[PDB]
Parts: C-alpha cells; structure tokens; sequence
C-alpha cells in the first residue's frame, strides 16, 4: 500500500490516517521543505486530535522550524487554549526561544491571545524576558486586560500565577456551564 | 533669533542634510539653503501638496486629529515635512549618511 | 561627600579631607556614631552599596579605592591599579561585584572584584582628565565627563546581571568578601 | 509550501512592537489583502493610503525620475501610520502598520 | 497562499519591508519618551 | 486605478473620453471640487453643455439626465458622477 | 525689518523636531547595534590574569564607545557634575565648571551637539541633584557655597530661590547635594556638604 | 438620538429665502424618514419637482466636490449637522 502522507492526512483532518502512518512507520519527526514536523503542522492546522495522536506516538514537543518557531509558538499564533494546554502538558518549553528571541509568552501577547497568555503565565512564562527588538511581553500585549495580567505576573510571581490559574479555571467552568445550559 | 540661527546652522552642519527650506502658507519659500532656486521652487510646489493631502487623510481618519510630522523615504533621498498652521518646514536628507 | 544608609534615613557616612569617614546621625548632631580610618588622602566619594547597606565603597585622592564595613574602622579592601588619583567611584546597579571609577589622569576603569581585586576588568584612557561619572539607571552604559566638556558614553559587555536576583547578588557578594578578606578576627574567638 | 505560515509569522512579529494598533496588506487597487482591523476601518485606510501613496509616488518621480519611493510614515498627535510600498511590474503592494507612538510599555 | 517566489509574493514583500517597519517602530519609543520629557512634566506641575 | 463604471447611459467612445478626462483631472488636482470643475468645463468644451460633475467618496444623489448623457463610475475608490442637464 | 521667521511662532519647535529627525537618523545604526537588531601597577598586572581574560574570549567583560555629548559652548568647561532625571532616565543635567562662570546643560539622546536647554549661573557649579517627587526641581550647590533651586518648567536661568549668607550660604564650595526621599506625604528637604565643615539640611517650605 | 435640532448651517444660497426655508424643511423631513443618502436625495428631488417647477437635482453626502451650472435663484448648499446637502435646478 502507498505510504500515507501524514502531512496531507493532518491537513485534511484524517486522524485515523495519521495513526495508520505512524503505525506503519512514517517518520514522526519528518521535516517538510520548511522544516515543519507533523506535530507543528497539526498545531498550525488546528487538528487537536492529530496533535495528541502525535504526542502519544512520540512527536517532539520542542521541535522547531528553521526559523526557531516551535509547535508551542504556532499554537500561540492559533490562539487555541486547548492546543496550548495540550503542548504544555506534553512538555513544550514555556519560554522557548523562537525566531529572534521570541518566546511563547511574547508571541501570545503580540497577538493578544488572552487565553494563551494566561495559560503560559500559569505555566510560569516570565514577563521580564526581552526579544531581539527591545520589547517586553507587556509591550507586546495588545489588549489592556492581557497587559494587566502580564504586569501583575511581573510583580506577583508564582503566587499570582496560582491566583491566575484559579481564575482561569473559574472562567473555564463558567463557559462550560453556559455551554451546558445552551 | 540667536537660538533659531544656531539651530539652523546646526541643521546645516549635520551629516547628510542635503537642503532645508522654510515655506510660508501661501507656497513661497521664506528661506532656502539650496544654491539653485529651481529645485527649491519644485519642492515648495510639490511637497506641500503632499503635506496637505496627509493632513486631509489624518482628518478623515479622525476629525479631532491633525498631521504632525511626515517622512517620505525614497531610494536616494528622504524628505522630512513639518507642517504648522502658518508655515511648512521641508528638508531633503540622505538617510544612508549614517552608514558613511 | 556623604551617603545616607537605606536601613535608616537618619544615619549616614560622610567622608572628610583628612582621610577619615564618619558614621553620623542626623538625630544626634554632637558626635559621629562611628569612625573609619586608613585613607591618607582626601576621600572624594563615599557611597553605600545598593545591594548590602552595611558595606560601602569610597574613592580618594590618595590613589586608592577602599571597601569598608560598619563596625570596622579599618577598610575591608584596598584597590590601587595605578599611581593616579581616583576622582569618583560608582557601584554598578546591574551587578553586586562591579564598580566603575575615574582617575585624575583620564582613565575610566570598570572593576569586577569577583574576578580581580587588584585591577579593573576593563580600562579606557583619554587625553583629557575625568571629573565625574555615572551609570545609566536602565542601561548598561557608563557616562564620564571631565575638563574637555564632553560627556562620553560606553556600553559594557559581560558585566550586567540584570536578570539575576538580589538574593543571589548578595550571596555572590558575600562569597567574594569571604574569599578575599583576610581572617584577622578568627584568631581571638578560640581563647575564651 | 504554505505561504500562510510565513505571512502569519511576519504579521505577528510586526504586531508585537509597542503600541502597534494593527497591520494591513493592500494591493495596487487600494483593496486590503489581510488586515487586523475591522472591515470599515480597514477599507478607509486602504483607500486613503492607496491614494496618498500614488500621489506621493507621482511627486517623487517628477522630482527625480531615477528615484522611487521606498518607505512612508505619517505621525499624528495620537497615532503613527507606516506605509511600506513595493512597485514591482507584476504587483504593487503596500504594508500599513498603525501604531500608538505615545503608548507606554 | 500564493507560494514562495511566485509573482505577487506577499511574504517576500513583507520580508523585504519587515526590517524597516520595525526600525520605525523602534524610533517611535525614543520620540515619545523625549516628548514625554516635557509633556509628562506638566503632570507633576499640576 | 481602473475605471469602475457603476451606471452608464452613454456611448463607448465618450465613456472613454470621460474616463480619460477624469484621469487627467485626478493627475492635475487633489481636491474633488477642482476635479469636478475641470471635468465639467472640459465636457462643456467637448460635448455640448450643460453638463454637471460631482466628485467624491461619500454622496448619494438622484438627478435627471439627458439620454446618452450620464455616467457614474469609480476611479480607484473615488466616485465620479456626470450628467447633462439644462 | 522683521524676519518672517519671527512671524512663525512654532518655528523653533519645528527646528528642534528636525534636529530630532537628523540626530535620530544619524545614530539609528548606533542604537540598533546597541540593542542587537539585525537589519607601574598596570605593568605589574599578572600575565596569567591577562591570559585568563584573553581566554575568556567574547565572554570577557568588554567596552564599546557609543556616542559623545559635546557642544562648542561646553568646550573648554570642566564637567563639574552630571545627574540623571529621577523621573526621566534619559535626561542628563550636566553642570560644567572649574570664580569661573558655570553652565547647566540638559543633554539627551535626541541631541549630542547642543543641549535641549541650557542656562548660566554666576560661577562654577559643584553639585546638582533632581527632586524625586518633582523632577523639574534641580538643587544646585555652587562653588561659592550658595544653594539654589531651579525649575526647568519655567525654562529660565534665574533660580527659583537662593541661599545667601543670611539664609546660611556656605563660605566654602558645596560639593554634594541630595534630595530626601522621606515619603511623598511630607516635604522633600535638601542635604548639602561643603568643605567649610558644615553638612546642612534645607527646608524648602520656609525658604 | 440627539433630539436637539441641528441648525441649518447654510454655506451657499442662491434662491429666495421663503423656499430656502422650505428646502430646509424638506431636507429635515427627508433625513427623518430615510437614513440612506440616495433615498433622501430621491425624495427631496421628487418633492421639489412636484412643487418647484422641475427639473431639480439633489446630492447629499459628507465628503465630495462638485461644479454645476444651475439656473438663477435655483441653487443651495447647506448642512444639517455634518451632512452636506446640495440642490440645483438644471433643465
């Protein structure tokens, strides 16, 4: 049988085809023309199921492209809290150095993804780090509420991170309750 | 007047400054550092129109907002524009002079 | 010169022309709280280190920078890498082991005493003499000025510990102090 | 390869910088390709920027036929807009970066 | 999604102008800080 | 900026003439008032006055125009309206 | 004949903004390289220690000259003191002086050839300090022993108030001055030291 | 929605005053009944043709420019707030 393209299966959402390719022996660390690993491609496409399939099959959670951007950085771009959490408990470096010193906290602030910013801050992303362009995560955050989160992280440290985790859990519970009511 | 003349001499003395023109609001160059008046007239007739269009653009974006400072970067020369109510300060400078 | 201690705004250390330093209390105008001796020239500058406030640095016209601690009339340390008057010394806000200094011959000398207590880890010379110097509060930049009327700025490399914490700064400073300070006081504790 | 990844990385790196209100990519026709603003504001920026950069290019060419526009940026009292023009024979594009200069990190 | 090096390469244009755009962004902080020199001083005034 | 003909009670040749005249007016001028003035005066010179021209990006109008004497188009994003009356 | 420049009220401000434009365009490369954006006893120093520093390689603590604040007006004047504004980390008030007349120049990154503002005092400055709570307030102890306060908001060379012999002027040069950060809810007094043997506190509210 | 009457900011008025005021009233009622510029202009021109010897022409908008040859005593351009209203009789 022809070798099932794991990248094509990820792009089309064919999680069963991804699993079949991994079982027959498709390289879980195979790099495309841009160095995109299957995990990075699944993160970019939003295929969460393929993401955990690759994670359990042995995908490098710290794998990065040629520019240095990791699967965690691409999840930060996607803004998917589920994807970011999956990579975080898969082992992605919360302050992984992407392109030009861009860390996932800085990237999530850059687009103002509030959920990703909060999850990284709870997972101990540090706001004191600087990019190659002389900017802090506070300076990258586009939303004022995310900026406030970043600041209070800066002067609160791990305890404030625990309070932020508690309030994120409360918000997630409220959203789940609203969805159940609907 | 002494401070203004000192600032003008300093601006002339900086690296890469090609020519400085101060134009009144009716398009007549009040002062010009260019040795030829033809280029001064060309700049004072073209660039202030661009400054007025920039001010109109800013006002269209927000009527409470007005143009403050304009930068026009080309391949060879860069034009700085400071348009106030009663005059326009235009200047041509070589932005790559910092590399020389 | 004078410098107020952070432990108490009413307590400070002031330097004199006779080579003396005095721990003084603004609440007690009669006498100095403590006395420090050892300088044979006018102590141009004295300042408490921001990291540890019981221990302070001074620079004098006797060609010496001297390290002192409260309760010790003698200096903790003596630094002299030349025969030139050291006009001013400024502790580096980025590291608890670095101080910059300016000499009367026009030399800017950055000392990291964690690596060497004898010589500055970096040195620069200018034709004109240096009069005053400062560190940029937010930048690893040292600015110096003197007779020429020009303020010159210099970026420092491998000197800053900005991301490093105050606790580890104090720990490293105390480790260097214990490694470099002679054990004079340990000989008498064992005879009681 | 997917050009979307490179475009996304460039947009995010540009949006990172202090006070950046948003980013737009505009064609030769004054129509946005990608934008981070709302539709109406994006359209108004596209129209105004396209017209202004066309006039600026005409003025620059008249001043010096051998010199062409490379960058533009207009600072207002509250916001600054940076225009990056590219006039290739195949395509004319503009990059509009709107930022708040006076924003504090 | 027009590919790399294809005509009308938006990514190529963005890569070419990225450095200058971020340089201008860098200039903005210096400009605003030294304007706040005098603008924010009046806040302490009154 | 390609001319985007929204409405046209015209002929092809003098539609092209209108497009060319509007392009010349935009090249020479920067104000919609002046552009409309140039367009109207040129079309009075060329095509049997009286014409009327409105240039701008924000206007809604209802006018009665002579047959084969009306155009409403977009050059870029600027709306130019011509109609002959009186 | 009134030069039409005088009719332009904002012309000095526009010229200062263009001074910004030129200086910033000139030192843009220096700042970009600064922030890493890619577009007898000396002879007695141990040779082993020097070799250790050399073997440290690029990790060895090194120095790079960035730029210079220099003015023809300040040329020939000894740089008596400098001080960063406590609320403005990039503004440096510099007192030049060796009684030789003293100059005060406020330097910044926007201009290295001339200060943004500068004024004159009767003799050589010896000490300057910014107020922690009022950054516009600069306290100067000058070579005659006079303590003065200047408000940079007024942009005037006249001190806001002075300390004379009646008000306790030192008879000997005053070399260090310091504002007292004792909480924003109370006055911020000054402390000055002079070679006369006097360390004196100064309460502003009572002159 | 800002019930205060927007004063008729007249800029050019080559007509008689009484039917200039009539035109102001017509513009006010047209903007009250229609929120679209094309509908406002259509209704304004309709009523002006009915009661003021057709043919009229009306252009309402906030940012534009025009140059027309109108009939004598048959021209106006004014404001109700920020919206610009132009009317002229031609043919």
């Amino acid at each position: 049988e022809e070798p099932i393209d794991i990248f094509q299966a990820i792009k089309e959402g064919d999680y069963e085809a991804v699993q079949i390719a991994l079982d027959r022996g498709a390289d879980i660390e195979q790099t495309s023309s841009g160095g995109v690993t299957p995990l990075i491609q699944a993160v970019q496409c939003g295929a969460e199921q393929a993401v955990e399939i690759l994670v359990q099959s042995g995908a490098d959670v710290h794998a990065a492209t040629r520019s240095g951007d990791t699967a965690l950085h691409w999840a930060a771009y996607g803004g998917g809290g589920a994807l970011v959490q999956l990579l975080l408990e898969a082992g992605a470096n919360v302050d992984a150095v992407g392109d030009l010193g861009n860390r996932p906290l800085h990237v999530a602030a850059s687009r103002g993804h509030d959920q990703v910013v909060g999850l990284l801050l709870t997972h101990n992303a540090h706001t004191a780090f600087k990019n190659a362009y002389g900017n802090t995560a506070l300076s990258l955050a586009t939303g004022a509420k995310a900026q406030a989160w970043i600041k209070r992280v800066a002067e609160g440290g791990p305890g404030e991170r625990s309070k932020l985790a508690a309030e994120l859990a409360a918000l997630e519970a409220e959203a789940d309750a609203k969805a159940a009511e609907r | 007047m002494s401070d203004i003349e000192s600032t003008l001499t300093r601006i002339q003395g900086h690296k890469g400054v090609i020519g400085v023109i101060i134009v009144n609001n009716q398009g007549v160059p009040l002062r010009s550092t260019f040795e030829h008046d033809a280029m001064t007239k060309q700049y004072a007739d073209l660039v202030p129109g661009l400054a007025d269009l920039a001010r109109n653009l800013v006002r269209d974006l927000d009527p409470q907002n007005d143009l403050e400072f304009l930068r026009i970067r080309s391949h060879k020369h860069e034009i700085m524009v400071a348009a106030k109510d009663d005059f326009v300060l235009l200047v041509i400078q070589d932005p790559n002079a910092a590399s020389t | 010169a004078f410098d107020f201690s952070g432990r108490d705004e009413r307590i400070y250390v002031a330097a004199t022309e006779d080579g003396w330093l005095h721990k003084c209390s603004t609440s007690y105008s009669e006498q100095y709280l403590e006395s420090y001796r050892g300088h044979m020239g006018p102590v141009y500058q004295v300042q408490f280190s921001p990291y540890k406030k019981d221990m302070f640095i001074s620079s004098s016209g006797d060609w010496t920078i001297r390290m002192w601690q409260e309760g010790r009339d003698t200096p903790l340390l003596t630094f002299q890498a030349s025969t030139n008057e050291i006009n001013d010394v400024q502790w580096c806000p980025t590291n608890s082991t670095v101080f910059g200094s300016v000499t009367a011959t026009g030399r800017l000398e950055i000392w990291d005493f964690a690596l060497s207590t004898v010589k500055p880890v970096m040195h620069q010379k200018t034709p004109a003499k240096l009069s005053c110097m400062l560190f940029a509060p937010n930048y690893p930049v040292v600015v110096c000025g003197g007779e020429d009327g020009t303020v010159k700025a210099y970026r420092l490399y491998n000197v800053s510990h900005e991301y490093d914490t105050l606790e580890e700064q104090l720990g490293r400073l105390d480790a260097v102090i214990k490694a470099n300070v002679m054990k004079k006081e340990t000989g008498q504790a064992g005879q009681a | 390869m997917v050009d979307i990844a490179a475009v996304d990385e460039t947009f995010k790196r540009l949006q990172s910088h202090k006070g950046v209100l948003g980013i737009i990519v505009i064609n030769a026709e004054g129509i946005a390709i990608r934008t981070t603003f709302d539709n109406d504001l994006t359209v108004q920026y596209a129209a105004l920027v396209s017209h202004f950069t066309v006039k600026a290019r005409s003025a620059v060419r008249k001043l010096d036929g051998d010199n062409d526009l490379k960058f533009l940026r207009i600072r207002s009292k509250k916001h600054e807009i940076m225009i990056a023009p590219e006039f290739e024979r195949s395509h004319e594009y503009y990059l509009v970066v709107v930022q708040d200069p006076s924003r504090e990190a | 999604r027009r590919p790399r090096n294809a005509p009308g390469s938006v990514a190529d244009f963005l890569e070419r102008v990225r450095d200058q755009c971020e340089v201008a962004l860098v200039q903005n902080e210096i400009t605003n800080i030294f304007r706040d020199d005098l603008s924010s001083l009046n806040d302490e005034a009154d | 900026s390609k001319a985007v003909i929204k409405n046209a009670d015209m002929s092809e040749e003098m539609q092209a003439d209108a497009v060319d005249c509007a392009t010349q007016a935009l090249e020479k001028y920067n104000i919609e008032k002046d552009i409309a003035a140039y367009i109207k005066k040129e079309f009075d010179r060329k095509h049997n006055p009286t014409w009327h021209c409105i240039v701008g990006r924000n206007f809604g109008s209802y006018v009665t125009h002579e047959t084969k004497h009306f155009i409403y188009f977009y050059l870029g994003q600027v709306a130019i309206l011509l109609f002959k009356s009186g | 004949v009134l030069d039409p420049l005088l009719s332009l009220r904002g012309l000095p401000d526009a010229l200062e903004l263009m001074d910004l434009a030129i200086n910033q365009n000139n030192y843009l490369q220096q700042l970009l390289l600064y922030r890493d954006i890619q577009p007898v006893a000396e002879s007695n120093w141990p040779e082993e220690l020097l070799q250790e520093l050399a073997d440290l390689g690029d990790d060895a603590p090194r120095m790079e000259h960035l730029w210079d604040w220099s003015c023809p007006l300040t040329a020939g004047k000894n740089v008596a003191c400098m001080g960063w504004n406590k609320a403005n980390p990039d503004l440096l008030a510099v007192g030049y002086g060796s009684e030789p007349r003293g100059l005060v120049a406020f330097w910044s990154l926007k201009n290295l050839q001339h200060p943004l503002w500068w004024f004159e005092v009767k003799a050589a400055v010896t000490a300057l300090d910014f107020s922690t709570y009022s950054p516009n307030l600069l306290a100067l102890g000058m070579y005659d022993g006079t303590v003065a306060i200047y408000d940079i908001k007024s942009r005037q060379g006249t001190p806001s108030m002075e300390s004379d012999v009646h008000s306790g002027k030192h008879s000997d040069p005053v070399w260090k001055v310091k504002w007292l950060d004792h909480g924003p809810e109370r006055d911020e007094p000054l402390v000055s030291i002079s070679t006369d043997g006097r360390v004196t506190q100064w309460s502003i509210a009572k002159g």
